[PDB]
């Protein structure tokens, strides 16, 4: 009786933990290799998204190749920020280097 | 590479056209005489329908103590102890079987009564939960 | 597949499906708005008149009538088979910001910068009611029975008043700052919610607390109104954010699909009312229909 | 009939024990050939092989009319072992390494099918799992929903008083 | 303790196995190469004096996986270490993640003793090994003309 | 393939069941806790009214008192079959109040059965015989020997067989005899089931034994009664079977093999006789009470002084009939 | 073959179970949802005599 | 053991039910795709007709050797029917010699 139901259990269960997970992995990054390098086409989970590397990582990598850079220097993007906030934004920004210069807080804006 | 039969390994295997199995043909001429149809589909089959198959040859190395002597005697005693100590237990297998079998369908039933008996207690309990809130 | 439309020439702001899930409607800063087809992905009627920019469309549960809420006081309404104008609810002395419908597509609820709420019939250009405030208003959500209406203001104070009384009822508390869009599930049993402090929080509607906060979706300088919504079965939550990202969780407080795509700030997220896609826009002149196979 | 196996991972050996119990309580209520086959199974039941010629072997010299016979037969029997052991050796090892060549055919072709039904089986077995994984989260679903009435109808009758 | 074949577009390398130490690094990479996992397969990485690691199906970088489901766990002794040029080792995303990828050291490597499972030394095949590590790349350190595994034989 | 689909489906629907019942045990506690804080028939009202009618002190003798055994012919309920104490076996007829045979032949007689022939009889007896009697020959035509008290007689449905238990731990059908090994113990009481197939035998230790009379093997056990079992009756709907012991009487519905409802009378009172008329159940002992199966107390009598050995249903239940160790026969 | 067989056979009898456990469960909710839908309104309704 | 096509060994093998023949299945099956034929007979066949070479069913074999009972009586034929020759060199010798 109960020789015949560990057999049983252990065959239920225990099978689909070698197989499953590789093809369902395979399938996984099947979907991301038919969406492209660089374009998530395929909509998963943000948890399986990321997808590290793996490797023992270049040790002789100076600061300079380490950047990922579009255009030498740096990686330059579109942006789509209201211009009145980029404006309003610059002048704050302004004041502060100005005060150091200036070595003067000049106070808090007011009403 | 063997019959689907006997289990043999086929000196002339020949190959029905209905369903695609290998058979030794003294075996498949048998059962096509005994009932005309193939052993395994039960499809309609005759002895003109089969197709016989060519091979390399099938090749047994004859034991270098072999003489007449032994095959008479040693080996020839050893084929028919071997295929009647086989088949004895072999049928004590199928007795097994059908009585394990009893002892499943048993077991069986006796579990959908458990099952049928705990459906109805189930949800009358949880049904009663649903109107003690009234 | 995806389908990133293009159509719009400046930010656009609200996109939604009719109830039936056959149509998008869209429109922002163009001050027009464009019907689309679900299933070939085509453009039909360039609704125009409005003479302020939209900020809210909401399609009649009949299938036909649109309506909007311009900056220019204006509430329009549109026969959406034919493309007429209707009518122009002329009424708040200031920027609308949010509307909202009933089952019975007669009565609306707008938003002004007044710091007035309003209901409207369809029948009357006139309004039934007036609720003065403080502080300018910004969202608004109308319940399933077409009693409670939620109002959402500065305060972050999420108010709720009944149709009969007219009353006080209840303040939701423990928002710190700003709402930009409340929303009321498919059964009239929750809201949601995005304030300034980027807590996506659900709220109760009969005890009144919490459920869950999300956290995870930023606001910033912009001062967009963004968008939530509620899921056709409410099993999922889809906020976009200003990190040009879809922030969709799992309700049981479990980021699931964070996909991104937009180029610039996202407004207001939508889901289809039976299978599974996802209207995304975004100040940017593009929308997504993200799927799940 | 629905039973979980990859999802119910607190199903213990305990458990297993408790029902085999009630299924045990159910079960306390429930409570072609001739000749050939008789002597084949005789020899099986009875545990005993037919005696052979044991003859030819022993003999002996000086013996008679009858062992001049049993004699003769050994020359002649002796005489075609010789002739048997010779075409044996004409090609030698040659005809037992091209039947053993014939054999490693014959074994990988099992080992093949082994393969084709470990993968068939595994295959069923990935179907499962995520019909499995399904349900189980919408039984999850079923179940909090239940927990929130069971409580909710009793605060609604607290206050009612 | 057996060996396996690779046979590249450059030339044959033979390797012996380690698996009296590490049973199931030896169990993994010897299951794949006998199946035709390994076969058709690019060297992704390769640095000159450094490594040129492998075993990537998808060609990605982000690919491969185990026997046993999807990744396993180190077994990491002091009697091997990376003292050598030509030396067969896992590589891995962390502690705890093994995939099909390994890779072979062109020169000493003291700082990757204790992170990586080594698995086996090459045998035969040393100047191939030197020869493949010394190919023209890319800025993302790929070769530019792709080194390919044509066949992985299990002795 | 059967064997291995069943077993895999057998412990895969076992695991039904282990679910099942942590689910129902959740509903308990939960509850509790929130809880906490025929024509012809004579039908009950008729048969309510049912008085003593006649008391027969004679049918056995004055010097060995009592009558021990009762049962009524099936084929008519008039006449009336006693067993006495005074080792004698009497044919009572309740129209004329005649006795039509003594029937004599070594200790006291504790069974009767009535054919429906109503010329043949039988008896049985802590001598260990059961004797098959002719009632018009006023004579014994078999004596049928058990090495031990026989405890109980049962007439087969087919006319042509008697079962009996005994003290000696068998059964036997009179052609077979039977023990069951691991039970090993004095069987009390037997009684077929009405079709003939399957019986019960009480015993000793507190078990009825359900047997299967084709393959004499036992295929059910029904525990919970504490005591010997005193006597067993299984009803004509063919589905109940009600059984008592020493101070309950339980009954059990045979299609679920449960016992589903158990009556409790105080621990004094000795349930000696139980018999169904399906509408009425009859126990006696310590005294005669009558209930109704269908919704489980119609008539009570307490007429007997000491025990009560025999209680019986007259045709379409238009009387009963009780025997005593106080030596009367008592009709109502 | 004989677990190949088991697995094919637990598959066909299990994907008809579950569609049976849901639909069941899918009821008892169902009922569940008019004891809540109502026990709001006498509720409600407290408010109406105030 | 061989594919009669090509000469190699067949890693595939599938038997034809038209001219019994053990084929390679990825050279007969562009034999087949080139015309719907058997290559040795010429007769028709197609791909569905083609079979692969399989375990018999639920009997279990052992390999071909010299105790396997019908080896051994096909061994006593050979015994029987040499032997039967030799009788003839006696026999035609003694028509000489008489």
């Amino acid at each position: 009786e109960n020789s015949q139901s560990p057999n049983i259990q252990p065959l239920l269960h225990t099978e689909n933990l070698a197989p499953a997970v590789v093809d369902n992995v395979k399938d996984d990054l099947i979907v991301s290799k038919g969406g492209n390098s660089r374009e998530l086409a395929r909509n998963v989970p943000v948890n399986e998204m990321v997808q590290p590397a793996l490797g023992p990582a270049n040790p002789f990598v100076t600061k300079e190749q380490d950047s990922i850079k579009n255009s030498i220097t740096g990686y330059a993007e579109r942006e789509y920020v209201p211009n009145f906030v980029f404006n309003q934004e610059y002048y704050a920004n302004t004041h502060a280097i100005y005060g150091k210069r200036n070595f003067d807080d000049n106070e808090a804006t007011t009403s | 590479m063997f019959c689907s039969i006997s289990g043999e390994t086929p000196k002339e295997p020949v190959i029905s056209r209905v369903s695609g199995n290998v058979y030794e043909k003294r075996l498949i001429e048998q059962v096509i005489r005994e009932t005309s149809k193939d052993p395994v589909t039960q499809q309609e089959c005759t002895l003109e329908d089969l197709v016989p198959v060519k091979v390399p040859d099938f090749v047994r190395p004859r034991p270098p103590s072999a003489t007449s002597l032994p095959a008479l005697l040693s080996l020839f005693q050893e084929e028919w102890d071997s295929v009647a100590l086989e088949q004895f237990e072999l049928r004590r297998n199928l007795t097994e079987t059908k009585q394990e079998l009893s002892t499943a369908l048993y077991s069986l039933d006796a579990a959908l009564r458990v099952i049928s008996r705990l459906t109805k207690e189930r949800d009358e309990a949880r049904e009663a939960l649903a109107k003690f809130s009234d | 597949p995806n389908l990133q439309m293009f159509g719009h020439t400046a930010e656009v702001l609200v996109a939604r499906f009719d109830p039936s899930g056959s149509y998008f409607a869209s429109g922002g800063m163009d001050r027009q708005i464009l019907l689309w087809n679900v299933f070939d992905v085509k453009n039909y009627g360039v609704l125009n008149g409005c003479k302020g920019a939209i900020t809210d469309l909401q399609w009649s549960r009949d299938s036909r009538v649109v309506y909007c809420s311009s900056s220019d006081t204006h509430l329009m309404s549109w026969d959406a088979v034919s493309g007429q104008k209707i009518r122009k609810h002329k009424g708040h002395a200031g920027v609308v910001n949010a509307l909202d419908v009933l089952k019975v597509s007669e009565l609306l609820t707008s938003v002004s910068d007044d710091c007035t709420m309003k209901v409207w019939d369809s029948r009357s250009k006139d309004c039934i009611k007036t609720i003065e405030e403080k502080y300018p208003l910004t969202a608004v959500a109308i319940a399933q029975q077409g009693t409670q209406v939620f109002i959402g203001g500065i305060d972050g104070a999420i108010k709720i008043w009944d149709l009969r009384n007219n009353h006080c009822s209840h303040v939701l508390k423990g928002h710190k700052d700003i709402i930009t869009s409340l929303a009321i599930s498919k059964d009239g049993s929750s809201l949601l919610s995005n304030s300034m402090d980027n807590t996506v929080r659900i709220f109760d509607v009969k005890a009144q607390r919490q459920l869950q906060i999300f956290e995870g979706a930023i606001h910033g300088q912009e001062h967009n109104l963004l968008g939530v919504a509620w899921s056709r079965n409410s099993r999922f939550v889809g906020a976009g954010s200003s990190d040009k990202n879809v922030y969709v969780w799992s309700a049981t407080g479990d980021l699931r699909y964070v996909l991104p795509g937009h180029e610039g700030s996202v407004n207001h997220v939508d889901f289809h009312p039976h299978q599974d896609i996802i209207l995304s826009c975004s100040s940017d002149r593009t929308i997504f229909l993200g799927e799940l196979n | 009939l629905d039973s979980l196996p990859y999802f119910e991972s607190t199903y213990n050996e305990e458990d297993r024990s408790a029902a085999a119990q009630i299924v045990e309580e159910e079960l306390k209520r429930s409570g072609s050939d001739r000749l050939e086959n008789a002597i084949v199974a005789a020899g099986k039941g009875e545990k005993l092989a037919a005696i052979d010629v044991q003859r030819y072997i022993q003999l002996k010299p000086p013996g008679t009319r009858e062992s001049l016979l049993q004699s003769a037969v050994v020359w002649e029997y002796q005489k075609s072992r010789n002739d048997n052991l010779y075409l044996l050796e004409k090609h030698g090892e040659k005809a037992f390494d091209s039947s053993l060549e014939a054999l490693e055919v014959q074994l990988e072709l099992l080992e093949k099918e082994l393969v084709n039904t470990k993968k068939l089986s595994q295959g069923c077995n990935r179907k499962r799992k995520h019909y499995q994984m399904e349900v189980g989260a919408r039984l999850a679903e079923a179940e909090v929903k239940f927990g929130q009435l069971l409580q909710s109808s009793i605060q609604c009758r607290v206050a009612t008083l | 303790m057996a060996n396996v074949e690779l046979q590249t577009s450059l030339g044959k390398i033979l390797i012996e196995l380690y698996t009296e130490h590490a049973p199931k690094t030896c169990q993994n990479f010897y299951t794949l190469a006998k199946e035709g996992y390994y076969d058709g397969v690019i060297f992704h990485r390769v640095i000159p004096d450094f490594v040129i690691q492998g075993g990537d199906p998808t060609g990605t970088g982000r690919g491969g996986t185990s026997i046993y489901g999807d990744k396993f766990d180190d077994e990491i002794h002091s009697d091997l270490h990376h003292t050598g040029a030509g030396i067969l080792s896992m590589a891995n995303a962390g502690p705890n993640t093994n995939s099909s990828q390994f890779f072979i050291t062109l020169a000493p490597t003291p700082w990757l003793d204790g992170k990586h499972t080594i698995f086996g030394r090459v045998v035969s095949g040393l100047s191939v090994c030197k020869r493949m590590g010394l190919i023209r790349t890319d800025s993302s350190d790929r070769p530019i003309e792709p080194l390919k595994i044509i066949k992985a034989v299990a002795l | 393939q059967e064997l291995s689909t069943a077993l895999y489906s057998l412990d895969a629907a076992l695991r039904v069941i282990s679910r099942l019942t942590k689910e129902r045990d959740e509903a308990r506690e939960a509850l509790a806790k929130f809880s906490d804080n025929l024509s012809s028939k004579r039908k009950r009202t008729k048969l309510q009214p049912k008085w003593a009618t006649d008391d027969a002190v004679s049918q056995l003798l004055q010097a060995t008192p009592s009558t021990i055994l009762e049962n009524l012919e099936t084929e008519s309920t008039t006449s009336f079959f006693p067993s006495p104490e005074n080792s004698s076996f009497v044919l009572c007829l309740h129209k004329d109040e005649l006795l039509c045979l003594d029937i004599q032949s070594e200790g006291s007689a504790l069974a009767c059965c009535w054919l429906t022939s109503s010329k043949i009889a039988v008896a049985t007896a802590d001598a260990i015989s059961i004797f098959e009697f002719p009632v018009s020959s006023s004579g014994l035509q078999s004596v049928g020997e058990i090495d031990e008290k026989v405890n109980f007689l049962q007439a087969h449905p087919s006319g042509e067989y008697l079962l009996a238990a005994s003290n000696e731990k068998c059964y036997i059908f009179s052609k077979s005899q039977v023990y069951n090994i691991t039970v090993a113990q004095h069987i009390t009481s037997l009684a077929v089931h009405p079709d003939g197939n399957l019986f019960v035998a009480g015993l000793e230790n507190g078990e009825l034994r359900f047997f299967e009379t084709s393959s004499g093997n036992e295929l059910t056990k029904f525990g919970p009664h504490s005591s010997p079992v005193k006597t067993l009756q299984f009803g004509e709907n063919g589905y109940w079977l009600v059984v008592t012991t020493n101070s309950d009487i339980f009954i059990w519905d045979l299609r679920k093999s449960e016992l589903v409802q158990k009556i409790p009378l105080q621990t004094k009172v000795a349930a000696v006789s139980l018999d169904i008329t399906q509408l009425l159940v009859s126990s006696d002992g310590e005294t005669l009470y009558v209930h109704i199966y269908v919704k489980s107390r119609c008539m009570s009598q307490t007429h007997v002084s000491s025990i009560s050995n025999l209680v019986w249903l007259n045709e379409l239940h238009q009387l009963l009939f009780s025997t005593s160790n106080g030596a009367i026969l008592r009709l109502g | 073959r004989k677990n190949l067989t088991c697995y094919e056979f637990l598959y066909n009898q299990e994907r008809l179970a579950l569609p049976n456990r849901l639909e069941a469960a899918e009821i008892e909710l169902s009922k569940m949802q008019q004891i809540e839908a109502y026990a709001q309104q006498d509720y409600a309704r407290v408010t109406g005599q105030n």
